[PDB]
């Protein structure tokens, strides 16, 4: 009959839409924040009403993804409705390095609590000094004034990911934070045993990953 | 064409028809999403009282695997519209059991003959050999 | 979780034994009948022959 | 026709598989079916093409080939 | 139940579908189906039926450990993890109490 | 008693009897008010899955009209069903023109004995004729 | 539940662009035929539905439609 909501929309999506939390998640997620499995009441919001909210998301030719790690985001298409953007590579320095704290247990004993000094020190131990030095100044050489411009470049895109929902800050300290499992996508590229150059084409053809 | 048609009648009964197809389940329409569905539905149930409209709700919601039950549906039904008005043209709907019924549909195929025809054939044969016996 | 599992288990004892409580119940007779069926028929068809 | 709707009578009372009864597939060992099973095979194979058949020539009837000698 | 007669079991099939009703009233196309099985001019639709039942607790495993995707298998599992989940309650509880 | 009686059927039955009568529009209820009548159709409604209080739904809001046209569908219903396992006592409907119908309901009349009993008796007379003509 | 004509307003093929535009904070005015009509007819649903973001939408008096932030 008329004046009846199943003429327009469906039951549950429009319950869902109507929920006290779905405009704080729409926001966060418009914006690029990835939902982990931290945000208890927002991730079983998704998970609840997840049908409902990909085909909604699908009207603005954006895709409401979950990776099989079980967190979910938002991946814009070609035709996207709303704009898209793309990490720069400190970014991925920054993220693979978190996802490599993530799974190394030899920092078991922070117990997921890590300063930004340790993720320096852990990225220089494993990336090449200078030569990722040489993105930051195209004249660094080692001197010690281009060394603290890293670092604080590296504090600016650990904070940015803390925008993305990849790092959360201590309730109280800005200056430790605890990881979160969104940062597997970083290693996207690698969760497949094949050939990177193959695997790196099927992200682009997905939308995964555009390159440099 | 035997039977003249009336829009307002033959429209009455395809709305009829529709009504009672959508309150058994059946999907009347080409939408697969359910919201366009339903308010497609919306307005057929909101279109009552009117056989221009209804037939053009038909033309543009209509099920594609629908039309030919519809047509079918409506020609038995103006049949039997017309032929309910005279005894002699109405027709007497009866149960066989199995075995009577199976037997007969037997002579019926033999003889290229119908129900009917069979059975009135036969009828007059006995009438014949009672006049015979007689 | 302890709540969640027992309603799990629960739901899934209830439902298969009742489906087949359902179900053999009738196989067993349809199976019973089919040979009776059979038996009967035998005699019919040698008395048919002579 | 005749040899095929054999194998469509066959299939569809012993249960077998089409490709499984070829021309000389017995039905005790290859289609396995038994006595009550075989009794049920000749009896449809009777009422498919409304024909009746003795009683021993329909019992030396034990496989497909020998099926379609004695429908044919 | 070789040995019974028709009559008891049409009667305890009518008790299992009694049951039924109350244990399908959630779900729409497996009561649909439930509700089509009932013709008597084609038994197979019961059976079918029972695949069906199959078909859905299939999807109703929780995680990997327990996909013994045989349902009348994982109750066995799933009382294992009732029976541990007893002895983490009791000793949550006592370290509630602390 | 010939059928045997099957509550969580017979139920189901009688359930979707009324249902199907209420969409049709007509009053099962015995209320004339249309707020007690409502509220026993809704509560009607709700006893879908539960067959066995539709038993106590009648016997509280049912129609006095109902009972016999109740006691008689279920009943052809009962009978039915339980005819339709075997062929040979199924039934086969088949209809009739006024003039050939209106001659065959005359004579059976004129027998005394029902239409499948005086095809019989005619198809045995023909197929006599048909028996002593092969011999 | 959701007031009916919220939901047909948000069901509307125009809702995604518009309500993109709006958050990126464009003005509709009444060059935009469409979306000044859709704004005219749905506004006292999409002044709530932006309310629940503590936002503001607010038709000028010249008549143009905008997003007013808050502080919250
Ligand atoms: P299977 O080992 O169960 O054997 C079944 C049967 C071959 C004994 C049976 O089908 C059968 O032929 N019974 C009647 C045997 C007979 O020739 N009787 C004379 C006419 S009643």
């Amino acid at each position: 009959s008329s004046t009846h909501i199943e003429q327009f929309m469906p039951v549950k999506l429009a319950q869902a839409l109507a929920n006290s939390l779905f405009p704080e998640l729409d926001s966060q997620l418009r914006a690029g924040r990835h939902i982990g499995i931290d945000d208890l009441d927002n991730h079983a919001f998704l998970m609840d009403f997840q049908e409902q909210l990909e085909e909604f998301y699908a009207r603005y030719n954006v895709e409401l993804i979950r990776a099989p790690e079980g967190f979910f985001y938002l991946r814009p298409r070609s035709t996207t409705l709303i704009p898209r953007s793309v990490l720069s590579e400190l970014d991925m320095m920054v993220g693979k390095i978190l996802c490599y704290l993530y799974l190394s247990p030899e920092r078991l004993a922070n117990q997921g609590i890590f300063t930004s000094q340790e993720l320096y020190e852990e990225l220089i131990s494993l990336a090449d000094e200078g030569k990722l030095m040489k993105f930051v100044n195209q004249r660094s050489s080692g001197s010690d004034l281009d060394k603290q411009k890293l670092q604080e470049k590296v504090r600016t895109t650990l904070n940015r990911l803390r925008r993305l929902g990849m790092v959360y800050f201590l309730p109280n300290n800005n200056n430790k934070f605890t990881i979160t499992e969104a940062v597997f996508r970083f290693g996207a590229d690698v969760r497949s045993g094949d050939d990177p150059r193959e695997i790196q084409l099927r992200m682009i053809r997905d939308g995964e990953a555009m390159p440099v | 064409m035997k039977y003249q048609q009336l829009e307002n009648l033959e429209c009455g009964w395809k709305w009829a028809y529709l009504i009672r197809k959508h309150q058994e389940g059946e999907p009347i329409t080409k939408y697969i999403e359910n919201s366009a569905a339903h308010a497609a539905v919306d307005k057929l149930i909101k279109l009552e009282s009117e056989p221009v409209r209804v037939l053009e709700w038909i033309e543009q919601h209509m099920n594609p695997d629908l039309f030919n039950r519809m047509k079918q549906t409506i020609r038995a039904r103006r049949k039997r519209h017309f032929n309910a008005e005279h005894q002699h043209t109405r027709k007497k709907s009866i149960d066989l059991d199995f075995p009577v019924w199976h037997r007969l549909s037997a002579l019926s195929q033999r003889r290229g003959n119908t129900l009917s025809e069979t059975i009135v054939q036969l009828i007059e044969d006995a009438e014949r050999k009672e006049k015979y016996a007689n | 979780a302890i709540r969640v599992t027992q309603s799990d288990r629960d739901l899934f004892k209830h439902l298969i034994t009742e489906a087949t409580s359902y179900v053999s119940a009738d196989y067993m007779r349809h199976a019973n009948e089919r040979r009776t069926h059979l038996d009967e028929a035998l005699a019919l068809r040698g008395e048919l022959f002579g | 026709t005749i040899e095929e709707r054999v194998k469509k009578i066959i299939g569809e009372q012993l249960g077998v598989k089409q490709e499984e009864v070829t021309n000389n597939a017995s039905f005790v060992e290859d289609l396995g079916a038994d006595s009550l099973d075989t009794v049920e095979l000749v009896m449809a194979l009777e009422e498919e093409f409304d024909t009746e058949i003795p009683d021993e020539e329909a019992e030396k009837i034990t496989t497909v080939q020998a099926a379609i000698d004695y429908i044919n | 139940l070789a040995y019974m007669e028709g009559g008891a079991l049409r009667s305890m099939s009518d008790k299992a579908l009694g049951a039924l009703r109350l244990a399908v009233a959630d779900n729409e196309h497996l009561r649909d189906a439930l509700r089509l099985s009932e013709d008597p001019k084609r038994p197979e639709r019961k059976v079918q039926f029972f695949i069906a039942v199959y078909q859905h607790l299939r999807e109703r495993i929780r995680q990997d450990i327990i996909r013994t995707d045989d349902p009348v298998d994982a109750i066995e599992q799933m009382e294992i993890e009732l029976a541990r989940l007893t002895e983490e309650l009791t000793a949550r509880e006592q370290k509630l109490a602390i």
